[PDB]
């Protein structure tokens, strides 16, 4: 998208979201990142929304195909097609990870931007881990863990316990523990401690911030209800 | 188990 | 998809539908058509479902963008992006019309296959007409009309009034009259006559055929309720 | 005004 203005790419990403054209949205936001400037809060959210929709569709398709393939193992077409979708999913994760490494993370000096990008890095390694098989899985899992852990360390030092990015990071890291790392007790402990520390800080918030934080706290509670 | 939906700006 | 077996393309189209990967589904069915053999009833439905999903997403996005563009006319980005989506939509319609012309229609000798493909031809010209502007619109509209009319003539001679393809053809031709040709009275007359002739033939049907026909009859009734 | 949905086999 090298010939399109940065501001036009951002405007088109917003239009693509309204039109539910998420592949287009991701391509516009990739072009905007590649202009080389840092992203604002709103622009970071557009980048994340675009890719979460693209990879979310791929993950849902991969799960459907994997389920059919496993039942078939109780011609080569189901495996071949699951592999095709898997390769496409891995390519999207690699693209996002490449944008974070060149050069979003290294230029992110404020806590809000750096935590946001490291949470993304953990998420896309987690999506790689969902489809990885073997010892490849081990290094991919450690990459997710390391990204989430660095984000957590910054978030606990630099953000209040009600900050929505801090809360969403803790939510997703708890899902990592439960679903990827086979550490359900660590998942439950993280979700509980996060919820309780946020509850105790709600009194400091405006009505609008209260709504933002409690929405994500309910997600932590929903997981705790499922896990206990 | 649910992560942040993250699919709407 | 020239290197993939016909039977594998069909199997993958079914998997792609289950995974809600409709672009893949359409590409697999295009490859199957290009093998040069005629399509069975089930295969024709897979081809139609694949492309109706692809073009349905494009039409919905085009409508969102066109609405934003019109309100903006009460920078160039909204128009440029609407044009991009429009061009993509036109390309998909041209692809389907190309498969029908090379060579699905000319090899379709049974009424069921020939009516099915001519209904498709009317539908994809109708989708072209939805986005066309000017005298281009006139010839595109006439192409839709001519395809639907030939299908109607065959269907009335060769199929019972309850046949689901005959009913769906009449439904879509009535929508053409109402939405494209500015002929609401012709739309209402066609929907009414179609519904009434089907009602009078229901007594001939099995329980399962009755369910198939009455489902589409309800769609005719839903339109009549909106139009009168 | 609704045409055949046509999006599920
Ligand atoms: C991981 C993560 C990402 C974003 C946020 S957020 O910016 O505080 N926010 C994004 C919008 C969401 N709304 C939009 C419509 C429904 C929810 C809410 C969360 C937090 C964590
Ligand atoms: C234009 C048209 C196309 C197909 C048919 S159909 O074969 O009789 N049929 C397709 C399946 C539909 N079901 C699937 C799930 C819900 C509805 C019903 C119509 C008729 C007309
Ligand atoms: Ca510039
Ligand atoms: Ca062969
Ligand atoms: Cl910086
Ligand atoms: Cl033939």
């Amino acid at each position: 998208m090298g010939s399109m203005e940065r501001a036009s790419l951002i405007q088109k990403a917003k239009l693509a979201e309204q039109a539910e054209r998420y592949e287009d949205m991701a391509a516009f936001m990739k072009g905007a990142v590649e202009k080389g400037e840092e992203l604002s809060c709103e622009e970071r959210n557009l980048l994340s929304v675009a890719y979460k929709n693209v990879v979310g569709g791929q993950r849902a398709a991969w799960r459907v195909l994997s389920s059919i393939e496993q039942k078939s193992n109780e011609g080569p077409e189901v495996r071949e097609y699951r592999e095709k979708v898997e390769t496409e999913l891995q390519g999207v994760c690699d693209t996002v990870l490449g944008l974070l490494d060149s050069h979003l993370i290294k230029e992110a000096g404020d806590a809000e931007s750096r935590v946001f990008y490291l949470k993304m890095k953990g998420d896309y390694y987690r999506y790689l881990a969902e489809v990885a098989t073997g010892d490849d899985k081990k290094r991919i899992i450690d990459s997710a863990r390391s990204a989430y852990q660095e984000a957590m360390d910054i978030s606990k030092k630099e953000m209040p316990p009600t900050n929505p990015i801090r809360l969403g990071l803790a939510l997703n890291f708890s899902v990592f523990h439960y679903e990827i790392a086979n550490s359900p007790e660590e998942a439950i402990s993280l979700a509980k401690t996060t919820f309780d520390e946020a509850m105790a800080d709600l009194h400091t918030l405006s009505e609008d911030s209260y709504k933002d934080s409690t929405l994500i706290m309910q997600l932590l509670r929903d997981n705790l209800t499922l896990w206990t | 188990a649910g992560s942040i939906p993250g699919r709407r700006s």
